[PDB]
């Protein structure tokens, strides 16, 4: 069962937020160099597939230069039970959006610490003010949790409001969604890119966004912008089945 | 030393964690900073040497 963690996640009402319960976000991926330094997030959407942001794969198109870490809670001191899998293939989204697919060199083992997430409906729009979850080992900016998997419960901000002058001022596209508290203090940051923005829908977690950008981290009136996944579902399906 | 060596460190709007280097005039040193992955400026180097050989 995808989108259903065997360790019940904390609800926290990454800069700010809270350190997550270990293995409560089983689909969280730490994307790495061959050296082994964390520089990006990723989302296990199926045993052989990880969804991430295209900016993470900027420097080299070499899939072997990328490493997928699964079942982790610590960014550096990896748990002994962790899964380290190389990437077999990269798939950049054709209209050049900040979303990309990593095919794993070998399929991940689905355990209670490594479970994939669910894909949304094509063209689905998460309603305004929906409370979603952001996870990752990004910058904390003087906030606690440095080096551990952090989470944040953030409300979805609809693009009509998000593109208001007071906020992002026409920067945000149709294929993007905004999220965060307008008072600031809690947000995704550099190191969280490619990370999952999951929404608890039916009775499970559903991947609705990919950590892309923001004008600074955790700033007032500066919500985070995420790749609207529901716009690329059909593309993702066809990549997984034909490749 | 080219002009952009005097420009400040621009992480950018993105939210990759590319550790990089920028030249710091007021300190006359090449310091570490996080590059976000998109946009920014030429005061952005991958090695400490590349910064030094260019702006120091």
């Amino acid at each position: 069962d995808c989108g259903k963690p065997q360790v019940e996640p904390k609800k926290c009402p990454v800069v700010g937020g809270c350190v997550a319960h270990p293995h409560s976000w089983p689909w969280q991926v730490s994307l790495r160099t061959r050296f082994g330094m964390h520089f990006c997030g990723g989302t296990l959407i199926s045993p052989e597939w990880v969804l991430t942001a295209a900016h993470c794969l900027e420097k080299s198109p070499r899939p072997s230069s990328y490493k997928v870490i699964l079942g982790a809670h610590q960014e550096v001191n990896l748990e002994p039970h962790v899964q380290e899998i190389e990437v077999s293939r990269l798939f950049l989204e054709p209209t050049r959006k900040d979303i990309a697919l990593l095919k794993l060199s070998s399929p991940a083992v689905i355990t209670d610490k490594v479970i994939p997430a669910c894909l949304p409906s094509p063209n689905y729009v998460v309603a305004d003010r929906t409370e979603c979850f952001i996870t990752g080992w990004g910058e904390t900016q003087g906030t606690f949790g440095a080096g551990l998997l952090k989470e944040a419960q953030l409300p979805v901000i609809e693009n009509k409001v998000c593109n208001r002058y007071e906020f992002l001022n026409g920067r945000v596209q149709s294929t993007e969604l905004c999220a965060g508290h307008l008072a600031g203090g809690t947000d995704s940051c550099q190191g969280d890119s490619g990370g999952p923005l999951v929404c608890f829908e039916k009775d499970k977690y559903i991947l609705q966004g990919v950590t892309s950008w923001g004008l600074g981290c955790a700033r007032p009136n500066k919500p985070g912008v995420y790749v609207r996944v529901s716009r690329f579902v059909t593309w993702i399906e066809g990549v997984m089945r034909n490749n | 030393r080219p002009d952009f060596c005097e420009l400040p460190a621009d992480t950018g709007p993105c939210r990759v964690r590319f550790p990089s280097f920028y030249y710091n005039p007021d300190e006359k040193k090449c310091l570490e900073f996080i590059y976000g992955g998109c946009e920014g400026n030429a005061n952005n180097f991958i090695t400490k040497e590349e910064c030094e050989s260019t702006c120091a």
